């Protein structure tokens, strides 16, 4: 894989890497919660006077 | 408890007719109260839920 301009005695073989970001991807940490709710009564009383 | 006083006033005037009778029967009113109102009133009641 050596390419072959390198092939001669005199020019330098070595690799040059870099890396490029393409997309960026953010996503926030963060909770929901739903509730409901239901309730039903009965009161039953007394008053004398 | 309590302690009503009620009091008042009046302006009253009647006439009656007869055959050879008159008169007016004008008046005036007034009626004070020294009362005492007290009373105990007991209750229960249940709640369920």
């Amino acid at each position: 894989n050596v390419s072959p301009e390198a092939r001669h005695p005199l020019v330098a073989a070595y690799p040059i890497v870099h890396v490029d970001m393409e997309n960026i991807i953010l996503s926030k940490n963060e909770d929901q919660s739903t509730q409901n709710t239901d309730s039903q009564t009965r009161t039953i009383s007394k008053n004398t006077s | 408890t309590s302690r009503t006083h009620t009091s008042e006033v009046h302006g009253n005037a009647e006439v009656h007719a007869s055959f050879f009778d008159i008169g007016g029967s004008v008046s005036a009113g007034f009626s004070n109260s020294n009362s005492s109102t007290v009373a105990i009133d007991h209750s229960l009641s249940l709640a369920g839920e």
